[PDB]
RNA sequence: AUGGAGAGUUUGAUCCUGGCUCAGGAUGAACGCUGGCGGCGUGCCUAAUACAUGCAAGUCGAGCGAACGGACUGAUGUUAGCGGCGGACGGGUGAGUAACACGUGGAUAACCUACCUAUAAGACUGGGAUAACUUCGGGAAACCGGAGCUAAUACCGGAUAAUAUUUUGACGCAUGGUUCAAAAGUGAAAGACGGCUGUCACUUAUAGAUGGAUCCGCGCUGCAUUAGCUAGUUGGUAAGGUAACGGCUUACCAAGGCAACGAUGCAUAGCCGACCUGAGAGGGUGAUCGGCCACACUGGAACUGAGACACGGUCCAGACUCCUACGGGAGGCAGCAGUAGGGAAUCUUCCGCAAUGGGCGAAAGCCUGACGGAGCAACGCCGCGUGAGUGAUGAAGGUCUUCGGAUCGUAAAACUCUGUUAUUAGGGAAGAACAUAUGUGUAAGUAACUGUGCACAUCUUGACGGUACCUAAUCAGAAAGCCACGGCUAACUACGUGCCAGCAGCCGCGGUAAUACGUAGGUGGCAAGCGUUAUCCGGAAUUAUUGGGCGUAAAGCGCGCGUAGGCGGUUUUUUAAGUCUGAUGUGAAAGCCCACGGCUCAACCGUGGAGGGUCAUUGGAAACUGGAA
């Protein structure tokens, strides 16, 4: 535009809207009001641990877990390796990133962690998928 | 609470405060006294109003006022006088 | 009052000090009114120090007072001496 | 010392010992770089109201004189 | 000149447009796997949630009365108290606040200021109490109330005293100013010394310094699907009171005042120096350090005080938690540690006043969770390691194999070699300058002396800490892992599975011959770290001022008339607001960059510059823009 219209109308710019909403959320329990916090990773409950199919292109049978975090937040996680000892009323760590096929899986959950077992046969990647250094 | 210093500090508060409104309710009654006997144009008038200036600065020394509030009453009452 | 005193500057065990005018009331490292010179303990030997003059006989006249060791500080430079020949 | 000293246009005198002065002055975008005249109003006392509306005044600071005004009138060299 | 890299992805194929994604740098980070050391830093970002328990503000017996208590008359303590000063500093937190809160520049002829300094004038004369103590009562504590005594630098009354107030004459609007000549009325202390005086208590005036207070120009978040906001509001006149101006408050007048240059409202937020990113322009942020502000369980209020409407002060209300003989009482960690809770997440219920700073004191000293240090945490930056020289790129063993070999590989034994580290066994800093005391002179003032300021040299002391660090022996021994290898993007083979199990940032892979899944070898990238996640800048010219566009990709309002605003033909004269060029003042310090010096280097530290403003005042120029003719 002129000089003068930008003058009367400064440039705006476009707001980035952020993946992985339910990490930047918390709670207060006192005043009963949620709160801005971009936590690395949260902490939540297993009340649903299940299958999902995955996007048409592909067909795997692919492991998910219903958690609802710290906050008042209901999410879906990917519970990524082989073998996982997950049910429901796990208390699981959740992080960011999607799965591409599965629609309505936003975040990951954290191998190796606090109630959550690494991947038995995990060689190569161990800081992945949790697990020990064998021997 | 209760540091030693600040139990005591109580004490001589109240002692304080006995001390200090005595005496300005003294300069009160006599600055009342000083400007209701100008305004009649009393017998009076003068040693009240020398009672009032006197005791109006023996409390600008103790600090009961400032010094600049005795300056506007002083002059209140010996520009009415 | 005024108080012509050492803000500490150096790291853990190598003190350097600021010879500063201030007022007793701000903080040791925080507010202060004049830089007048500098003090260093740790050097070679001796202890190097750097002092002003007209500054420092300017809040001396003013009604600073040197702390306990900036008089000795004032003393090594003969700064306390000619402020005591101006009676 | 010295107190600041603007001039301006009478744009009300309905108050009585009272005028308000718009100084109007110009200021320059951060970004673009672009003069933008913008314009401030200013309350002003003057004991004997001889500015009338449109008249081109002198003003200079003072000591706050009610809750607003902080200028006294000093000289008047417009007619309209 | 010191500074600017792209790549993948729409199609049968192409060029554009356009979005998405990745490669970089960062963080108070967290998580996963690992983990040797040191030096500098950093460490509840969430619940301004609730707090068990310890400490964080006392000092002066040379101000003075003790039942004082008590060496030996009683040194010394403060048991306890009156009194003075301090508790308004230092420390913590960011809830509130969109405001002259903060930054910058000014103004106050509308302002206060204890201690500190200097100059003067002084410090006269009397009086009555009361703490403490004794003895009675109450009350469950907390405490409270009677009598009888006693001091003070405690309190009160007179004397005298200023530039204090009233009336008098001799500028920048409110004026300021210092002479005059009258009136009223305003003080004080003693203590410990020496031969009357010295010191440090005091009182009154001045100034200085310091610390505060107020006002103003400019700057400083988002939303217009927040458009009309206010009624002490806005101005005036009186009065009051405030350190001080002022609707600051109250009466009475008038109807005023702000607003598309965003009044108001809503949401959010402590602000800044500064930090991260970027070539720059910019964009994001407001941990640690420093300046300012606000707050102290929530909410009101005042007292004392120079200064508070007061974090470890008072009164009231409220919500909690505790005691009670039920009438009544006590409490506030957003001080340092520490506990519970919330959270992904953030530490010892440590040592010392040895240094620096602060309070009090004549000082010795006392207090100081300020501070100086230790404990823990790869949380970060920096530095050093975990071995080296020769030695067959042949053992034996893995993995492939075209079965010939190849690769791990000079890697290994193998000999020599070192001790950074580590162990033990001896030395062992700096930080220390003091203050005081002691002597010695000098200066001022002294009748003189004591005493004070100054000059010198003596005596002293260290938490850290027997800690840095050095020196001897001894051993290659006790010291590497993490991620990748399809392209972006450095690193490929075999086996297992067979659109399953699974991987994935995108393009996508996996359906019996996957360099894309899992494993094994090898490789490559880093390395006491390596990856993942969370958030910001970049790449993104993808808000284009620098630096984009609107025929068909998104974009010219359906078209006029027009208001504010923006822009505007030629010449001359003038001005100087912009513009340009100087000079002053400031833009604190700490930060960035440059140089230099000290830690064995570095990180780090310290010095000196530089730089930083729509800045203020003041000259100069007059082409352009602006004003006037």
């Amino acid at each position: 535009p002129t000089i003068n219209q930008l003058v009367r109308k400064p440039r705006q710019s476009k707001i980035k809207k952020s993946d992985s909403p339910a990490l930047n959320k918390g709670f207060n329990s006192k005043k009963k009001k949620f709160t801005d916090l971009n936590s690395p990773q949260k902490r939540g409950v297993c009340t649903r641990v299940g299958t999902m199919t995955p996007k048409k292109p592909n067909s795997a049978l692919r492991k998910y877990a219903r958690v609802r975090l710290s906050n008042n937040i209901e999410i879906n996680a990917y519970i990524p390796g082989i073998g996982h000892n997950l049910q429901e009323h796990s208390v699981v760590l959740v992080r960011g990133g999607r799965v591409k096929d599965l629609p309505g899986v936003r975040y990951h959950i954290v191998r190796g962690a606090l109630d959550t077992s690494g991947v038995d046969g995990r060689r190569q990647g161990r800081s992945l998928y949790g697990t020990k250094k064998p021997k | 609470a209760n540091i030693k210093s600040a139990i005591k500090r109580v004490k001589t508060t109240e002692k304080a405060e006995a001390r200090n409104i005595s005496q300005k309710s003294a300069m009160r009654t006599a600055v009342k006294n000083a400007k209701t006997a100008v305004s009649n144009n009393a017998d009076n008038k003068n040693e009240l109003v020398s009672l009032a200036v006197k005791l109006v600065d023996k409390a600008a020394q103790s600090n009961l006022i400032h010094s600049n509030k005795a300056d506007r009453i002083k002059s209140q009452l010996m520009t009415a006088n | 009052a005024v108080k012509i005193r050492l803000t500490r500057l150096g790291s853990k065990r190598n003190p350097f000090y600021r010879i500063v005018v201030a007022d007793a009331r701000s903080p040791r490292d925080g507010r202060i009114i004049e830089q007048i010179g500098t003090y260093n303990p740790t050097s070679a030997n001796a202890p190097e120090i750097k002092v002003d003059e007209a500054l420092a006989l300017k809040w001396l006249n003013d009604g600073a007072k040197p702390t306990d060791t900036v008089h000795n500080i004032l003393s090594k430079e003969g700064i306390m001496k000619k402020f005591d020949e101006q009676k | 010392n010295d107190r600041k000293v603007y001039v301006g246009k009478v744009v009300s005198d309905k108050m009585d010992k009272t005028i308000t002065v718009l100084v109007e002055t110009y200021k320059t975008h951060k970004l673009y770089g672009k003069r933008v005249k913008y314009s401030k109003k200013y309350k002003t006392h003057d004991e004997n109201n001889s500015a009338k509306l449109g008249d081109i005044v002198k003003i200079q600071e003072t000591r706050p004189l009610s809750a607003t005004k902080r200028f006294r009138l000093v000289e008047i060299v417009e007619e309209s």
